[PDB]
RNA sequence: CUAAUAGGGAACGUGAGCUGGGUUUAGACCGUCGUGAGACAGGUUAGUUUUACCCUACUGAUGAUGUGUUGUUGCCAUGGU
RNA sequence: GAGCAGAAGGGCAAAAGCUCGCUUGAUCUUGAUUUUCAGUACGAAUACAGACCGUGAAAGCGGGGCCUCACGAUCCUUCU
RNA sequence: AAUGCCUCGUCAUCUAAUUAGUGACGCGCAUGAAGGAUGAACGAGAUUCCCACUGUCCCUACCUACUAUCCAGCGAAAC
RNA sequence: CCCCGCGGACGCUACGCCGCGACGAGUAGGAGGGCCGCUGCGGUGAGCCUUGAAGCCUAGGGCGCGGGCCCGGGUGGAGCCGCCGCAGGUGCAGAUCUUGGUGGUAGUAGCAAAUAUUCAAACGAGAACUUUGAAGGCCGAAGUGGAGAAGGGUUCCAUGU
RNA sequence: UGGGCCACUUUUGGUAAGCAGAACUGGCGCUGCGGGAUGAACCGAACGCCGGGUUAAGGCGCCCGAUGCCGACGCUCAUCA
RNA sequence: CGACCUGGGUAUAGGGGCGAAAGACUAAUCGAACCAUCUAGUAGCUGGUUCCCUCCGAAGUUUCCCUCAGGAUAGCUGGC
RNA sequence: CGGCGACGUCGGCUACCCACCCGACCCGUCUUGAAACACGGACCAAGGAGUCUAACACGUGCGCGAGUCGGGGGCUCGCACGAAAGCCGCCGUGGCGCAAUGAAGGUGAAGGCCGGCGCGCUCGCCGGCCGAGGUGGGAUCCCGAGGCCUCUCCAGUCCGCCGAGGGCGCACCACCGGCCCGUCUCGCCCGCCGCGCCGGGGAGGUGGAGCACGAGCGCACGUGUUAGGACCCGAAAGAUGG
RNA sequence: GGGGACCGUCCCCCGACCGGCGACCGGCCGCCGCCGGGCGCAUUUCCACCGCGGCGGUGCGCCGCGACCGGCUCCGGGACG
RNA sequence: CAUCUAAGGCUAAAUACCGGCACGAGACCGAUAGUCAACAAGUACCGUAAGGGAAAGUUGAAAAGAACUUUGAAGAGAGAGUUCAAGAGGGCGUGAAACCGUUAAGAGGUAAACGGGUGGGGUCCGCGCAGUCCGCCCGGAGGAUUCAACCCGGCGGCGGGUCCGGCCGUGUCGGCGGCCCGGCGGAUCUUUCCCGC
């Protein structure tokens, strides 16, 4: 007998996409080969993002992509996102962008192309930059989800600002005892 | 599909996952939200503060239509007109500014979140916030009220 | 019993609901039956409009809908007077008339 | 009376062995307690004691295995005493 | 080896004890923290900050009792 | 005392011997007056003694009927 | 600048194949895989089948760690299965479980309340029990006698089985 | 899951308890295996299916694997060793 | 020979009847009959809970609870 | 390298019966502890228990995406399938999301730098630009001195690899600022068709389930909780009407 | 109310340059390959048989034996410091 | 100020429908299931009554439902016969398990039963019984065309400045080309040519 613990032997991580999308599986095959047969760590990151779930591949708005592309030294670089690129109607000027995405919204696609931009899929990105040279790997806001407002410390604990689960919002719904000093306590 | 559920895997296991000691019994602890101030107090206090007690003034015969006042922010303001409207105004030589009727688009109040492009515009709304009015005048526009 | 975080739920199933359940398996049959009645009615009033009488232009009441205009029950008696149509002849020629509507403006 | 009238165990041995006097149901009387229903290691009276044909144990009764069959006369291991 | 209201323990000497003088910080406020602890509440407590004051020549000290106990949600009522 | 714990109360009588019975006494744990105390007749009521009588017993035996038993037929149940 | 040879194994269902190292207890409980199993539906197998389906039986041959499965032989006599998906009233040793069936007990307990039967004959394949005769007994008129009410409903009476 | 229990040591009540109550670590519960004849908790050691070698704790008259060593030095006779 | 026994006909019906009184009797049922329904009444309590292999693997402790055979809560577990 | 092979033998660890050695108490269940003198179980067959609806939460898959969704209705030979499928767009009414905060009246989320001026008075009028700030971490990406080569050197012709350092920094985390609503404290200005018990603005604390270039909606599947007979079976009872 | 103009997407065409004939195809050439028919009619090619032939692979119907090599292990001799 | 005009009356449609008449269908059940009831089922039967309430489907294609002989009093048998089959014989398709009878084999004083390891016997299996196949080469003995190379024809693969087209992707101009001689949209401008104030 040996003195070890076996509760952490099996690392919990995606070794493949749980999706049955045959097109996603094809470009997983392409980037499984690229990650193995190159020393590019860019291919390793892209490959493991391809396995990720939809909640782990948040959409990237056009405004956020433009703002990251506008940073110094990123001219003539390809914006790579492993997910959906989304139109942001809050912006009025779209510059010229070279973009690779898993998926682009129709309105966002029209805006990028009309501004002289270029849109690539991940198969075309492999031919353009097999090692991912001259690319900016972007990601949508991972915690930009309603669930994360409810996560954290319990709402009925001091110094916790987490949203409780309520069927309705109003003066009659969970605004009394434990929420104000007049009604017992507040914390 | 019942073939994908735990029941198909719990055949041959005597307690069906509920345990030999505690068993699976009808209603231990009460039914529904029973004992929310008694034996379930910690859960209600921990996860649902404010649940118990009255706060505020009641109002009989509330009519939600009377309080109907949808709002739009300034960042979304130019989306209420066509893209033709905004390019024509920008390249217009004169001081002619287009009219945006937010009541026509379904909004009553114009809120002032965001920033406007540097071009004048006439905004028609039932209500304006103080900062929305200031930002509209900063780009050389005007705010006119409607009923 | 409550279990960890969750929404305090209040289902309204304490009142022997299973004895009053309305299924909708006759919905496709109901849509067919009304459509036969619509087609039969249109044939019966052969040249007259299938939908029925002309209805007035009406502004929706409350402050939520008063920018929107819809169709009303019938033309007002004041509307018919200045249009020169008798209130008893109008219903014979496809004009709906509402005796209890007044014209404030 | 006797030599002596020693003390104990065996599911306080032994109720499909008995008996049922006692305790310990339901009826009832007295005393005490309790407003009362009622209570009382207080007294009293009346109150259904069911089944073995199974296995073993034991008691007796036939038999069974080996000397070819069968019979007569015998010995004594062992157990009791 | 006394006393400090009381049980006990700790603390205390030109003290925290005794006697005088003047007083009302036992007042009006927002947060943070400790104790019990789930690190929920109540209660109690600590350090601040903003007012208005008391005392002292002043430095300062004081928002109750030298410290460890002396207390109470929702609903309803009552007062400000 | 069908009512007294102490209690197998104390004394007398009944016996060889009586935690039983009867008679007597009474500071009676906790008797008692519409119920107390008596009193004939009566009682499948509770109790004690005496004569007679007896297998209740000493201490068991024998006999009779029906079974059990064996056979022909028939044929369960509990567990 | 292959050429006297014109030639040179396998592989890679990539959800596949291959290499190296460490490790392996488990109730309650959780998860994964199941080319484990049942029934029905959409596709598919130019599937199987009276030249024998399902089911059942089998000292027959095997496969899988296992759930199980395939094949031979017999019986049977009309339907059935594989694969890709879909959907469940989908898997039993228990619940003093439900219904049905069957054992040991066991040819056992038992067929013992009210005194009692016997002889001969007849019919009959067959007689302890039927019928006739003879004898011995019992009920003993408050009957084991003769007739009614209630209740039963054809049990009444002949003949036959 | 929210009945625990046991052992070394510390430890409270109790005459004491296979009693009741704490602390610490380990264990049983959830655990098979070698040894203690036998045994939840002791000692050794934790376990996929096997072959070879070697051990642990424990043993080597016979049951019953191993002293069938020309083992060493003493002590001890018990009519309940 | 009597507050005697008994047939038939009548009357009283369920929280009601009837009782020379025992909680007796009221169709083998009585300290509240029987039948159907509400009703698959509720159960923190007892019993059961159906195929295989692989991997991980506990707790009987904290706080609060008319809480002490039960829950909530933290802890310990698994999965992603 | 040897022996042996048809009516007698050869192989078949499986499967049938038997023998021997070693090991071996009857399962299920509650339990700290069961072989228990703890309960259920004589045997066999068939039946037999986490289901469906609704509502949430999280995870996963799919479509579209600041939107999303026709589920109610309507139009399509009125119907084998077809009660399906398709279509509507001035059918998107509406739901959910896109804005929060306050009991409410209500209010309601943009800053940074460069200049002349009042007095650049902790500050008011403008200009110009850029468009959610900064610190520390931060996958990835970019530059990169210097190296790695050839039969050899004076001298560069083309790109590949390693590379100390440096740079832009995703998501996310910690922190510091800023903005919106409530409420306190302080204080000075501004506006006018209503000069008001009018309206607006500032600074500093603090309360919010907020903002700070959206992530949601619909459908499916799984798990968990709950209301329903609610995994299955089980009272003593209560009520209504006979 | 129309009808117009403009703007955004389109449309089939008249035409040139641009990258390529592509996984959108045809005609010509060039090379190669296959097939059919002639010619080639035998030191070529192909077919079947025999040898108890050789070289390779797989594997011996059953039961056995030996040899050397390597891994692990338990032992035994000899010699040196 | 708004709004209606009570204390009288009628009125179709859209809506409901576990009873009834007559139909159609189903990813439902398949004789312990599905209605209690697939059948002389609310029947038999039980209770005074209110009320409770089952079990029970299948020969065969066709009765062709076993003539006739024989034993027995008969039930029941032995023959014979029908049938594809009675090893389908009127509660008769198939015909499991429990349990029982008989036959065969084996065994038997520690109740049976079980795990591991062998051994013996037996039923079967192995076309077991002189034990593989096949690639090249060598030798021997025979056949057959035709082997190669050339000629003709057909079909493919690859390459070709596009050799020639047809192209396609992206721009590039006159827009000849559309509100009459091509569309659909726009919260873009208008008679300053045209129909209602
Ligand atoms: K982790
Ligand atoms: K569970
Ligand atoms: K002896
Ligand atoms: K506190
Ligand atoms: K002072
Ligand atoms: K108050
Ligand atoms: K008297
Ligand atoms: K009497
Ligand atoms: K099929
Ligand atoms: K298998
Ligand atoms: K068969
Ligand atoms: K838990
Ligand atoms: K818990
Ligand atoms: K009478
Ligand atoms: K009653
Ligand atoms: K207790
Ligand atoms: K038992
Ligand atoms: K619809
Ligand atoms: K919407
Ligand atoms: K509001
Ligand atoms: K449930
Ligand atoms: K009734
Ligand atoms: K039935
Ligand atoms: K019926
Ligand atoms: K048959
Ligand atoms: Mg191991
Ligand atoms: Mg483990
Ligand atoms: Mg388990
Ligand atoms: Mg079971
Ligand atoms: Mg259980
Ligand atoms: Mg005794
Ligand atoms: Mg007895
Ligand atoms: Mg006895
Ligand atoms: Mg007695
Ligand atoms: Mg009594
Ligand atoms: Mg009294
Ligand atoms: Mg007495
Ligand atoms: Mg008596
Ligand atoms: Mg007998
Ligand atoms: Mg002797
Ligand atoms: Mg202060
Ligand atoms: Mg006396
Ligand atoms: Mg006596
Ligand atoms: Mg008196
Ligand atoms: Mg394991
Ligand atoms: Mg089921
Ligand atoms: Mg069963
Ligand atoms: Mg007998
Ligand atoms: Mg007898
Ligand atoms: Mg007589
Ligand atoms: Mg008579
Ligand atoms: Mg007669
Ligand atoms: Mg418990
Ligand atoms: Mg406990
Ligand atoms: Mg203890
Ligand atoms: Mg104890
Ligand atoms: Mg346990
Ligand atoms: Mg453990
Ligand atoms: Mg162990
Ligand atoms: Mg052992
Ligand atoms: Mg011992
Ligand atoms: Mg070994
Ligand atoms: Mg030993
Ligand atoms: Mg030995
Ligand atoms: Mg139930
Ligand atoms: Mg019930
Ligand atoms: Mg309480
Ligand atoms: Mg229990
Ligand atoms: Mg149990
Ligand atoms: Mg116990
Ligand atoms: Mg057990
Ligand atoms: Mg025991
Ligand atoms: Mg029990
Ligand atoms: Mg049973
Ligand atoms: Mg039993
Ligand atoms: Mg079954
Ligand atoms: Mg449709
Ligand atoms: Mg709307
Ligand atoms: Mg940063
Ligand atoms: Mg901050
Ligand atoms: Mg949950
Ligand atoms: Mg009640
Ligand atoms: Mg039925
Ligand atoms: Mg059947
Ligand atoms: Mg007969
Ligand atoms: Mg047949
Ligand atoms: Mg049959
Ligand atoms: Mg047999």
């Amino acid at each position: 007998g040996v003195d070890i613990r076996h509760n952490k032997d099996r690392k919990v991580r995606r070794k493949e996409p749980k999706s049955q999308d045959i097109y996603l599986r094809l470009l997983v095959k392409l980037y499984r080969f690229l990650a193995r047969r190159t020393n590019s760590t860019f291919n390793q990151v892209v490959l493991k993002r391809l396995f990720m779930s939809r909640t782990n591949r948040p959409p990237l708005s056009l405004s956020r992509m433009i703002r990251k592309m506008k940073l110094p030294g990123r001219e003539n670089k390809t914006a790579v996102v492993v997910g959906t690129i989304t139109d942001d109607v809050r912006v009025q000027e779209v510059p010229k962008l070279k973009v690779c995405a898993l998926r682009v919204t129709s309105r966002a696609r029209s805006r990028i192309l009309r501004a002289g931009g270029k849109i690539l899929t991940f198969d075309q990105l492999a031919l353009d930059s097999p090692k991912g040279c001259g690319t900016v790997l972007l990601s949508g806001p991972r915690k930009g989800r309603e669930v994360y407002r409810h996560f954290g410390k319990a709402p009925g604990t001091p110094h916790s600002h987490t949203k409780p689960y309520v069927r309705s919002k109003g003066r009659k719904f969970e605004r009394a005892r434990g929420r104000r000093a007049s009604r017992g306590y507040k914390n | 599909p019942s073939r994908l559920r735990k029941t198909r895997k719990l055949r041959g296991h005597v307690s069906h996952g509920h345990g030999r000691i505690g068993k699976h019994r009808k209603h231990p602890g009460g039914r529904g939200n029973a004992g929310g101030l008694h034996h379930h107090r910690i859960n209600f206090d921990k996860y649902h503060p404010g649940y118990f007690g009255k706060v505020g003034m009641k109002h009989y015969h509330l009519k939600r239509n009377q309080s109907f006042c949808p709002t739009v922010n300034l960042d979304k303001l130019w989306t209420l007109v066509s893209e033709q409207t905004r390019v024509n105004a920008a390249k217009n030589k004169t001081g002619a500014a287009p009219i945006i009727d937010v009541v026509r688009s379904g909004y009553y109040k114009v809120l002032g979140k965001g920033k406007l492009p540097k071009q004048p515009v006439i905004v028609k709304a039932k209500f304006f916030s103080r900062r929305a009015e200031e930002k509209i005048k900063s780009v050389g526009g005007a705010c006119v009220l409607v009923a | 019993a409550p279990s960890r975080n969750g929404m305090v739920l209040k289902p309204h199933f304490h009142k022997d609901w299973q004895r009053r359940v309305a299924t909708w398996f006759n919905q496709p049959a109901r849509k067919i039956r009304r459509r036969k009645a619509r087609q039969a009615k249109a044939r019966r009033i052969a040249p007259r409009p299938a939908s029925g009488p002309i209805r007035p232009i009406v502004r929706c009441p409350t402050v939520r809908y008063h920018t929107k205009v819809r169709a009303g029950r019938g033309f007002s008696l004041e509307e018919l007077r200045v249009a020169g149509i008798h209130k008893k002849v109008a219903r014979t020629i496809g004009i709906s008339v509402d005796p209890r509507r007044r014209n404030k403006s």
